[PDB]
Parts: C-alpha cells; structure tokens; sequence
C-alpha cells in the first residue's frame, strides 16, 4: 500500500471572490479566524495522506509565508507539504500539465481545492477504489466524493446543484450535469443503451471536490489539451465511454461532512456551519492550528470566547459566536451568530447577525449589522446601518450617518467594487 | 370471519399479555379483495394503521370517524333488523379489525364509546335517510367541538401561561401543543422552542419542521440529552395521548422520563389536552396496558452495520419497544383543557362530571 | 361494491388457446381472491361470437358484453361506463401469473392512491427510492434520445431509480374519478400508452392524485406474439398444478412437462417437449417430441417429430414429418413439406 | 531521542481526533508507556526538572481532549509516584540530591501501577458473584466493558434478567446487548426513552462510568444522569463499576466543557434540508452524575461508598497537582 500523494491544487483559478480575493487569495481567508488552506491542509492530515504538494499561482508568496509559520512546516510532521508554485498555470487542467511534468505522485492522489471544508474519512472509498482497480485493471479511472444533502440545504445555492446519472449496483457514474439555471434535466439513452440493468438520477448529492485520482487521470490531462478544470473534465470523458472507457466512480458519506466555499454565500453557510460543530474534529476550540491567538473555551449555545475579551455590562450572546482575542465588546451590546475576529473593537448598543468581522475592525455605537462580511480593518464610525450581504472590505471606513443599500459590495479600489473607500456613504473621491 | 394476525419474535417476560405485531406482514395477506365482511373504508383506515401511515392521537381519531361516515352513509339496512342494533353489532367486529390492525388509543376509544352510545339513541320512529343524516352531522359537530374549538380554546388558555423569554420544552409530534406555540408566536411571544425527540420513530423532526417554518427559534436534541437543557428550561408542555382517572397522564414513551427530570432540575412541567381524551380508566404504570411498536424496527443504522441485524438468532437477546408511559400525578403540575388550567389531580373530578 | 373488476379483451380464436381456457386464467385469479361478479368485454373482429364460446366457463357467476374490432382499451372502457359504479379494477385476459394480488390492492388502498399498477422484471420507468411510488413513464416516442426529467420532481424525490427491462402485467387499479376523466375526455385510445403517461406526467398537477406500481419477479402475462404462448404453458404445467389432474389418454409413452388433457387420440413411443397436444389432436404413429404448437384438430403419422413449427387448427401433416419452425396456419393438411426454420408463414 | 517528540505528537493528535486506542484500560496503558518512554529518553537529573517535563506534556495532553480524564489524572499519578520516591529516598523544595537510582525505582513503581492497571477487569469480575444475586433485573446503560465483564462474569454462577438501555444519540447499548446475550444473560435491549417506565421492574442499576470526579459524582455516557434520577426516585442502588484510574480530582463545575458535544450530525442527519439553518442541535455525549444518587463504587480495591472517594484523592494524588 503505497503512500497516499495530494495534489492540493490551492488556489481557485476561477474569480469569484471579487474585490475580497484581488488582497489575498481565498486560500487564507479567515472562515473562523482560520484560513481555508489550514482547513483543508487539517482535512488531508486527517485522513493519513504523506504529501501535500500544494500548487499555487496567484500571490503565491503570501501562501507560501503563510504555510511556513503553520503546523505542517515543522519537520516532525507527517504531512510533508512540498510546496510548489509557477505562475504560467490558471486552470486545473494546466495544473495537471504541470503533474504531467514534474512526474510527482505515483499512485492514488487527491485533486483537493484549496477551500475544501472537510472532516472525510476517505479511507473506505480509498480502499473500494484500489478494489475497483485491481479487479478490472485500472479503467476505473477517477472516484469523486459526493455528500448525501437535500436539495434546499443553504449550502446549496442556486449555482453548485448537481445531477449525477449513476449506476447503483457499483455506483459508477454515467452523466453529470450543474443546474445554472434550468427547469428541465437532459439524460442520453447511452446510459441505458450500455447497460439497462439499472442506473439512478441522484440529485440529493452535493459536491466535494475531493477526487481521488490515479496517474492516469494525468495521462488523460494531457491527452486532451482542451480540457479546463474536473468538471469539464468528467463532462467530456464521460462521453466517449467506448473508446478507452476510462469510467468515474461516484461515492457517498451520508455521516461525514465536506463543502468548498465558493462565494460569500456558500462561505457564510460553511462557516456559520462550521461554529456549529458541524464538521468536528475540525471545530474550532480544538485548536489544530495550535496557536495561542484564536484558542477557545466553549459554552451554552456555543458561544465561544477567546482570551481577553471583556464584553460589556448587560451584554448578551444568543448562539453561535466566535469571540476573539482582546476584542472588546461595549455595554448593552447585542451579538448573535456572528464570527468576531481577532482584535476587533466593537462599540456598544451595537447589534451584529450574521455579520463577520476579520481583524482589526472597528465598529462604532449605534451600528445596526446584518448578514454582512467586513474584512480587515474595515473599521466604521456612528450611527450605520447594514442589509443582507453588504460585503465591505480591505481597510474600508463609513462615516456617521450613514445607512447602506442591500447589496452593497465597497471596497478601497473604486473600480472593483460598486463604491469607493472614504469616510463617507457617497462622494469617496 | 375477520382472522387474527400472528405476533412477531418473543417477547419480553413482563409483557407477556400484550400483542407484538409486525409492520410488514399486514392483516389483509388474508382478506377478501372486495370489501367483503369489512367496509371498504374500515380496511382501507385498518391496513394504513397498521402500515403506521397515520400517528398522532387527533389523528387517528379523525381517520376513524371519516372512515365510520363512509360506513354510515354507505350503509343498507338488513331485512327487518334494527338499525340501533345491527349498526352496532355490525360495528363490533371492524372495531376488533382495527384493535387487531394497531391497539385502538385512548382517543379511538373515546369515539366509539361515544359513537355506540349516539347510535344506541335512535328509535324506531326515524327513516333510514333521517337517522343516517342525523348521525353524519352528529359525527360532524363532535368533530368540530371536541377536536377543533376544543384546541381553540387550549390555545387561547395556554397562551396566557406563555411569558417572553423562556426555552418552553415539548417533546416529539403533537398537534395540540404545536398549535400552542404556533397561535402563541402570532401573538407576539418572543420565545424559543427546545424540541426533545427520541428513537426509533423519531417524531421530533414533525414538530420541528412544523416549528421552524413558522417562525419560532427551534433547538432540537434527543431524549439522553434533556438534563443538559433544562437548567435553562423554564416551562415544560407535553402532550397526553391520554389522561387516566387517577391523574396519570398516558403518553408517548418518554413523557415521563421528561417530567421527572424536569421536576428535579425545578421547571414545572405542563400537559395538555382536550376535554375528549379523559379515558375513563386508570392504571399504575407503564406495563398493565401499552402497545408494542414492531420491535424489528430498533436496529439503528450506526456505524457500517447494524448490530441487531440477525436480531432472531440469539436466543436470550429479546428486544422490545413500548408505546406509552405514564407520568403520575405528583410529577405534573398542568392540565390545560378547554375547561380552563386544572390541575392534574382534579382530572377525574371535571374531566367526569 | 368497492371494485368492479372489469376484465379487457380486444383482438381460429386468439383468446381462449391455450391448455386450459386463457381467460379463465384472469377469471380463476379473481375467482382466488373475492370477487363473485366481475364484468368482461369481448370483440368483433374475430367474431360476435366469444361469449357464444364463454357459455361452458367452469365459473360460478360473471357477466360478459361484446364491442366492436378496432376500439382501444380506454375506447372500450369508455362504453363499459354505464355499469362501472365505483372503483375500477382493470385487467386483461392474455394475464397469467401467480400474482399475490392482495399486494396491489392493498397499495391502492393504504397510500389511497389513484392508479395502481403491476409490474415485473422499450418503456423507461422511474420509480422513486422506495421502490414502489412511479414519477416517470415514457416509450421512445416522445423523445429522441433523452429523458426530459422535470425539475420540480427530482427537488422533491431526488433520488429515482430507473427501469426499462419491465414487463407490464397490465393490471391497472384506478379510481372512479379517473374514469369519469376518461370518459368526458375523448382524445385517448390507449390507458396503457395515452392515459398512464398523462397521470404520471399530472401527478403533480393538497388534493393531489399519488400513483404507485408494484414490482415482483413471479410470472408474466401473455403478451401480443403467438410465440410467449409456448413459454406461458412452459411455466404453467408447473404453476396451475398447485390447485395432470382428469383426461382421457393412453399411459403407455414416454414424456411429461405438456400439453396433457382429454380431446385427442395419441399411441406411444412420444415424447412431449413442452408441446401443445390441444383439443381434437390425434397422432397414432411411432412419433416423438416436438416443442410446437397443435391446435384444434390435429394429425399426424408416419415418425411425427418437430421442432417448434406452429401446427395451427385443422392439423394434417404425412409424408416425411421434418418440421422446424416453420408456422402453417388453419387447413394444415400439408405432409410433403420439409420445413426449415427459415423465414416461413402461415 | 526524537523519536520520544514524534511519539508525543502522534499520540496527541489522535486523542485530538479521535480516540486511541478505543478500551479506555488500552488509553491508560498507552498513557503509562509513553511516560515510561520520557523517563527512559529525556534530559533531567533532578526531580523538579522531571516534575516540570511531565507538567509540561500533562497540560498539553488535558488541554488536547478536556474529556480524556484518563490520561490526565495517570500523568497525575506518575507525578504523585516521583513525589513519593524522591520524598523517601533523599528527604518544600525539589533538589537534585541523587542520580539514577531514582530513575530506576521510578521505572519499578511505574511498571508495577501499569501491572495493576492491566488486570482490573478481573478483579471487578472476580467480586461480581458477591453482589448479582440470582434472579436479579439488572439494568445496564451504554456499553461499558467493565460492566459486560462484570455482568457476564457473575451469571456463571447465577441467573438474572438484564434490562439495556442504548445510547440514543449513537446506539452502543446494542453491541453490548448482543455481547451480553452470546453468553446467555436473558437481556432487553431498549431505547432509553423508556428508563422510568421499565425502571419500577428493577433490582439494582450497574453503571460504567467514565469519569469519577473527586465528589464521587461521575461524568458518564450520556443518559445516565437521568437514569440514575429515575433509579433513586424508585430508590434502587446503583453501582458504578469503575476501576481506580477513571478518578480524575477535579471538581463538578472546577471544569468548563464539562461535556463533549459532537457533531450535530448523529441527532438530525444532513440530509434533512432547509430546516438546519434555524436550529441549533446538541449532541452533548458525556452527562454530570451529581454524587448523591450513586451508592457504590466498584473499584479494583472493593466497594467504596462515594463519601470514601476523597480520601482516594489524598491517597492517590498530590494536593498541588490538581491542576497539572
């Protein structure tokens, strides 16, 4: 049983997280006061894999500093994180390329993203997968990890919806299609045609991204030198299933829990999910990323608490905090499910849900906030108010007397966002 | 003859006097396909009781007297039999059909009474339109005042009971309570829920969704867990499938465990129920008159295979699953009817007279 | 009454050719199960004279009503609706298995459903996760090559499991209303084919109209083709023997597993290799088994042996008996003949 | 040797994962080898350089799973062995007296604690017979396998009903039922939503434990603070049949995280929909035994009634080193 490669390909190539991602990558934003990468690097560790060997592009330096002062830096670990960056790639299909050339794993790795949100225990579908394998002869090329979900769950918006026509007596798959924006689903009868003995049309599956893989999934990377990420890439193999069948193997972990932040949507409910011990072992007063600036005490309602905090005189938390290191809470102060970071400084009367607070931020009396991120230092001055999802980032302020509109994503570019960074609502420059 | 189902698996030593029957063997594997000797619609309600397709008490009730209007409207009078008395030995045996499909409830059993002793009132002077038409708009406002402005006025009692800001405490499916917290939030109450729910029919999440679409904060956790909420825990407020003579009200399996706990950790504990649920009986506990779920259906699948799966071959091993528990009257503290909040021990005293 | 079983038959005779009387199949498996009086329709097309062949039904009590040739099944049912008062019980007389029908009855009667059918292992099939509700039903007809799977179903059943190599048994509990549907509407001619695809496709059209469709591997009906008549009998000498029983023969040859009943004069040294020794056969010589069909009056001598060649009524055949596969129809008086298993007609 | 570093560091993180191995005996044991392995592997010559090294891993390690009381109060034990070693051979302070010699006699004693830690199964087994009185209904709770030795032990010689609850929130009251009844006990699995219906028809309530804090109230599988409520309401007496070592001194609310939530998943799984987003479900897997419903503690010395486990503290651990 040779030693289980990672190719934690941990930077998402396609931008989503705009204006947040353009200061540092969504690989280290703060979910919980954690960064993603640690998440996921915590998630490989977990399930007994040797090497990580995270590929990174954009802002690859920030990464690379970033995992040098982390757990998986010291010599003493299992997990060897070799890292390795170049700057041509901007797609997983050149990722693979990239494997193609530096020939580095051997057998059996795993196409993380960087933002996978894990606890899963992949070491029955690892072992059915080497089954798979040496029964057959290596066909059995990719076996993704699907979660059984509902399709209503909030960490299933609009956009990740997946419809997978699989076989069910060896759950091998046999077409997969997102839901962008469609009514009605579309199932060529080749399914059938093969091999009618029985399939399914299974949309309770909510993606993972986390694929174990073969050497053959590089060769057939660099066959086709069209192909621009996974599902692309299963999209256009599963077509040609009569020359070089080359068939996927769909998976499900009904116990577990894994997502992939892929917006500050499915990043709210991963991380407001993730508070909720959700994904334990990887909660977090467990403290992985052993560090003394975000340990933890528990509570009634998971109300967290860091060292230092000083909350107010009749204060109260609901549920579901995270509070931080030396972040101080006024009086008569109202928090609820919020994600506090750590050194804030937080007014009183102020009432926060939902909301999110990275680092550094300010917020002032009388603030109203409301289902909204608030990235580093976004301090704000008296008297405001938020609306669902007004995401407002990067060292950004907002002056007294000042409400915001629904949607309001600002930031200090004036380009990027749909305002500008001042002390004021209007008139930023 | 309507024939009488087998039992499932040996039971437990103490329970040696009460039936358990199986899910999946239903009773009409041995039936006639037309309706024959049992009204269509009393084998249809039958075979879906016994298939567990209808659960809470109000429930089963109403399926029954929409089954016994389907009977009385449909019904043909014997040559020169009476009607006061054929209705009622012909109704005999689709109530032992149903007592052998799933042990009639409290509640059933308060309809039939009721029921024979309305049929058993007409005389010889009423046509067969009349009488029957009678009896269809008695079984109609029965309904309607006994299951329906009953939890109107329930509602309406215990909503003054509900103060802001205090965890109330229920435990799995009911409708009565439901709708007590449902009326209660539309008032304004600014409260939270704590739903308590238990294995194997998990009727927690009923309530739950119920709940939370509707507006209330919900916080839902298992039975094994209740002495960690009810330090916070300021009212309790069950259901009572039944309410016996003594005061000891008859409910789901757990009620009790609830109600002792939660007298311990000091927060009064509430049941309540209609006016219509007063079995005139009593008994002690939990082991003189219950019911047995298909024991088959314990087996939980934890881990990668269930542990009870070969349930059968050991032989000392004997499962079960009761149906009912009984919380004394010392336990409980509210009796909330539609009489107004009387207190548990004064059950025999208004609930009768 | 809750049912009313009303039984289908639309097209020497087609019906009743068989061992034992065909429709009597159906008829004895409502017989098994309740059912005094239960309605039949019979055609035109071959005869106005099927219930003048019904008269000698070993039955206790039916009911029986003619119609024309080319009327479809909801077409005959449509007619049949003045004597239809309550619940419906489809059936078809080419059905012959050992149903344990107190299963879909009693479907159709705990969900309270609206169209309970029966089915068996080119119709695509879906059936939900529990393995019995249906929410997709289509043939290659209204689709090219794919499976147009409507949104709103799969958000509400995700998982659904397909089927496609099932036998219908074309037993189809509906409901009144149903009925009353069909018959105020008019563009349908096929339950099996216009209706049930169009109540699949409404079920969600509150007062829904759930429909659900049994699954089982027991036995088959006897579909269109003269051909799954030989296996229908194949399987039945063994499936009727659990209720050969009484004829007229001459127990001095060798074979079992047949066509073995009185109406026919055979001798010994013959063998029976699922065949059909039907009514009025005779074969007097030294012949052998032949896995064929013999209708009605059958004959043959002279080292009769054969090979799945369909002898239909009114059967002569002499001169060199090699027969193989090669069907000869009514006035079969044809003995020079080697036939082969090529491609023959009637 | 680093090789100590790396053993350290892998023991930690699989108690920060999950629990390794699972026979809480096999964590205590795994516990006393490592020890061992720093007293055989590490720089020191005094005893307060040493008593600072295994204060040093001791904090990490009940700060990695505040629930793994095991491990804790073992580390405690081992420190309340230097203290007692180096106290009888050179004598408050801790001088560098003497060399080796100590180490050796730390070697002994630690061997000899783990040979009594290997082999109290059979104790409680052996003082079964003494207390299961024929025809008795024993109700269990969870799967303790303390109490399916003592249980299975004691009905070679007897014959007793036995009542089982299963945990609901992960159900392990069927292993051992099963467990149980592979050697003919006569035994009722049940949910234990039914502990005060089926508790009148009781004799006498054998309990595992977990943990036995220093007020005799324990910290045990979940259920079983309600189960011992209801079993002295009908005033049965129960038996926690723990072994020495899952006695940790510390104090009923001397602990915050007292429990040990799990993820919410086991109460109400994912594939439940929408209706997790506005719920917040505990799944809390240890519960707070107060020390006035139990009767009598099963240790591997005898019966012991909890007014005695104190004393048990000052004869088992120092004074200053409830705090590790």
């Amino acid at each position: 049983p040779p030693p289980l490669q990672a190719v934690l390909v941990a930077d998402s190539f396609d931008r989503r997280f705009f204006p947040i991602s353009k200061d540092q990558p969504r690989v280290l934003l703060p979910l919980a006061n954690v960064a993603l990468i640690d998440y996921t690097l915590e998630f490989l560790t977990a399930t007994g894999v040797q090497e990580t060997f995270v590929f990174c592009c954009w802002k690859a330096a920030q990464i690379k500093e970033h995992l040098l002062k982390s757990k998986w830096c010291r010599p003493t670990s299992l997990n060897v994180v070799r890292i390795i960056t170049s700057e041509l790639y901007r797609s997983l299909g050149d990722v693979l390329r990239d494997v193609d050339a530096k020939a580095l794993v051997r057998s059996d790795f795993l196409l993380v993203y960087g933002d996978v949100i894990s606890n899963i225990n992949i070491t029955r579908a690892l072992e059915e997968h080497r089954l798979r394998r040496k029964l057959e002869k290596n066909v059995s090329v990719m076996t993704m990890i699907f979660k059984e979900s509902s399709p209503s769950h909030p960490t299933r918006c609009h956009e990740d919806n997946v419809v997978v026509a699989v076989d069910s007596t060896t759950n091998r798959v046999l077409h997969f299609q997102k839901t962008q924006g469609l009514r009605r689903f579309a199932f060529p009868l080749s399914l059938f045609q093969g091999s009618s003995d029985g399939v399914e049309v299974r949309y309770d599956l909510l993606d993972c991204h986390i694929s174990i893989c073969s050497p053959q999934v590089a060769q057939l990377f660099t066959d086709n030198f069209d192909y621009q990420t996974r599902d692309d890439f299963v999209r256009g193999l599963l077509v040609n299933e009569e020359i070089l069948g080359n068939q996927i193997h769909m998976h499900v972990t009904a116990k577990e829990y894994g997502a992939r932040v892929s917006n500050l949507h499915m990043y709210s409910a991963v991380c407001a999910d993730v508070i909720r011990r959700w994904v334990y072992p990887l909660t977090p007063e467990a403290n992985f990323t052993d560090s003394t600036t975000q340990s933890c005490t528990h509570s009634r309602h998971n109300i967290y608490r860091g060292p230092e905090v000083s909350l107010g005189h009749g204060s109260i938390l609901e549920e579901n905090v995270l509070l931080g290191s030396g972040t101080v809470i006024g009086s008569n102060c109202f928090i609820t499910n919020s994600v506090i970071g750590p050194g804030c400084h937080i007014g009183d009367n102020v009432v926060l849900d939902q909301t999110y607070l990275w680092q550094g931020v300010r917020v002032a009396a009388g603030a109203q906030i409301h289902q909204s991120l608030l990235c580093d230092n976004a301090e704000v001055k008296e008297r405001v108010t938020l609306k669902p999802r007004s995401v407002l980032t990067s060292q950004v302020v907002v002056g007294p007397n000042i409400t915001l509109p629904e949607g309001s994503v600002i930031s200090l570019h004036p380009p990027d966002a749909e305002e500008d960074e001042d002390d004021g609502e209007f008139s930023d420059d | 003859q309507v024939p009488t189902r087998k039992d499932y698996g040996s039971k437990v030593s103490l329970f040696s006097h009460l039936p358990q029957y199986s899910r999946q063997n239903s009773l009409t594997q041995f039936m006639s396909i037309p309706s024959s000797v049992i009204h269509p619609a009393m084998v249809r309600l039958g075979l879906q009781y016994s298939q567990g397709l209808v659960s809470g008490s109000n429930a089963r009730c109403i399926a029954l007297l929409r089954a016994l209007q389907q009977v009385i409207q449909d019904y043909t009078t014997p040559p020169n039999e009476e009607l006061s008395r054929d209705l009622v030995n012909k109704l005999k045996p689709y109530m032992s059909f149903l007592t052998q499909c799933r042990p009639l409830s409290a509640s059933m059993h308060n309809a039939i009474k009721f029921l024979n002793k309305e049929i058993t009132s007409v005389g010889s002077s009423k046509r067969e339109e009349e009488a029957k038409s009678e009896l269809r708009a008695a079984i109609d406002r029965y309904v309607q005042e006994k299951i329906v402005l009953a939890a109107q006025a329930i509602s309406r009692f215990a909503y003054q009971k509900i103060s802001n800001g205090d965890v109330i405490l229920v435990y799995g499916c009911s409708s009565l309570v439901s709708r007590i917290l449902q009326e209660a939030w539309t008032e304004g109450r600014r409260f939270r829920v704590v739903v308590v729910d238990s294995r194997p029919w998990l009727e927690g999440r009923h309530t739950l969704r119920s709940l939370v679409h509707a507006g209330v904060p919900a916080s839902y956790l298992l039975i094994p867990a209740a002495s960690y909420v009810l330090p916070e825990v300021s009212k309790v407020l069950l259901g009572a499938h039944a309410l016996l003579a003594n005061g000891s009200v008859m409910s789901r399996v757990g009620t009790a465990q609830l109600a002792l706990v939660a007298r311990a950790h000091n927060v009064p504990v509430l049941v309540c129920c209609e006016t219509y649920k007063f079995c005139e009986r009593v008994q002690t506990d939990a082991f003189v008159s219950n019911e047995l779920d298909d024991p088959d259906d314990l087996q939980c699948k934890r881990g990668e295979h269930v542990a009870l799966a070969n349930w059968q071959n050991h032989a000392s091993l004997r499962l079960l699953n009761l149906v009912y528990d009984v919380t004394p009257p010392e336990l409980v503290d509210l009796v909330i009817t539609e009489l107004g909040m009387i207190p548990c021990s004064s059950v025999p005293v208004v609930l009768r007279v | 009454m809750e049912f009313q079983a009303v039984v289908m038959a639309v097209g020497k005779p087609l019906l009743p050719v068989g061992n034992k009387p065909l429709i009597w199949y159906p008829l004895n498996l409502l017989e098994r199960v309740g059912f005094e009086e239960v309605i039949v329709v019979t055609t035109r097309d071959v005869q106005k004279a099927l219930c003048a062949e019904f008269k000698m039904k070993m039955k206790p009590d039916i009911v029986c009503i003619p119609d024309d040739a080319d009327m479809g099944t909801a077409d005959s049912l449509r007619y049949i609706y003045p004597k239809l008062k309550t619940d419906v019980l489809v059936l078809s007389c080419d059905l012959i298995t050992d149903v344990a029908l107190h299963e879909v009855v009693d479907l159709f009667r705990a969900y309270d459903a609206s169209l309970a059918m029966l089915m068996r292992k080119r119709d695509f099939i879906g059936v939900d996760s529990t393995g019995k509700r249906l929410l997709f039903m289509a043939n290659e007809a209204d689709l090219d090559e794919e499976l147009v799977i409507k949104g709103s179903i799969l958000q509400k059943h995700p998982r659904i499991r397909f089927h496609t190599g099932l036998v219908d048994a074309h037993l189809y509990c509906l409901k009144k209303y149903i009925v009353d549907f069909l018959m105020e509407n008019g563009s349908i001619t096929s339950i099996r084919s216009e209706l049930i695809p169009y109540l699949v496709r409404k079920q969600f059209s509150l007062k829904s109209l759930d429909i659900y469709s049994f699954i089982k591997e027991a036995n088959t009906l006897n579909l269109a083709p003269y051909d799954a008549c030989w296996n229908a009998c194949r399987g039945d000498r063994w499936e009727d023997l659990s209720r050969s029983s009484a004829q007229i023969v001459s127990k001095h040859l060798v074979g079992v597993d047949s066509l073995i009943g009185p109406e026919t004069q055979i001798g010994e040294k013959s063998s029976i290799k699922r065949s059909v020794i039907g009514s009025s056969c005779l074969i007097k010589d030294r012949v052998t088994i032949t896995n064929c069909l013999l209708m009605n009056s059958v004959t043959v001598e002279e080292g009769s042996n054969i090979q799945g060649s369909v002898i239909c009524n009114n059967a002569v055949i002499e001169k060199g008996a090699d027969i193989k596969d090669c069907l000869i129809g009514s006035g079969q008086r044809i003995e020079a003949k080697a036939k082969r298993v090529n491609e023959v007609i009637v | 040797g680093s090789e100590l570093s790396e053993r350290i560091e892998s023991f930690v993180e699989t108690l920060k994962r999950g629990g390794g191995p699972r026979s809480s005996e096999e964590m205590a044991r795994e516990t006393l080898g490592l020890l061992r392995q720093i007293i055989t592997d590490h720089r020191w010559s005094n005893a307060g350089e040493l008593m600072e090294l295994i204060r040093r891993e001791g904090r990490r390690m009940t700060a990695a799973q505040p629930s793994e009381t095991t491990v804790g109060n073992m580390v405690r034990r081992v420190l309340k062995i230097i203290r007692e070693e180096y106290g009888r051979l050179h004598g408050n302070e801790d001088f560098s007296f003497h060399y080796a010699q100590l180490q050796s006699n730390i070697i002994e004693a630690i061997n000899e604690l783990l040979v009594e830690l290997e082999g109290t199964m059979e104790n409680i087994a052996a003082q079964a017979l003494e207390h299961i009185h024929s025809n008795e209904v024993i109700m269990t709770i969870g799967f303790s396998r303390t109490v399916e030795a003592f249980l299975k032990e004691a009905a070679r010689k007897r014959k007793f009903h036995v009542i089982v609850a299963e945990c609901a929130p992960f159900c392990q009251g069927h292993e051992m039922a099963v467990n149980l009844s592979k050697a003919g006990i006569e035994t009722t699995v049940m949910t234990d939503a039914a502990i005060f219906a089926v508790m009148s028809r009781v004799n006498k309530v054998i309990i595992g434990t977990k943990t036995i804090l220093a007020n005799g109230a324990l910290r045990a599988v979940t259920g079983t603070h309600t189960l011992a409520l209801a079993a002295k309401h009908h005033s049965t007496p129960l038996i926690v049949c723990a072994p020495m070592f899952k006695l940790s001194p510390q104090f009923p609310n001397e602990e915050d995280s007292f429990h040990k939530f799990v993820a919410p998943e086991e109460v109400l799984p994912f594939t439940e929909g929408d209706i997790l987003e506005k719920v917040s479900v505990h799944c809390p897997v240890f519960d707070y035994v107060p020390p006035e419903l139990i009767t009598l503690f099963i240790s591997n010395i005898g019966g012991n009634a909890p007014s005695y486990i104190y004393r048990l503290m000052s004869e088992l651990y120092h004074p200053d080193d409830h705090v590790l």
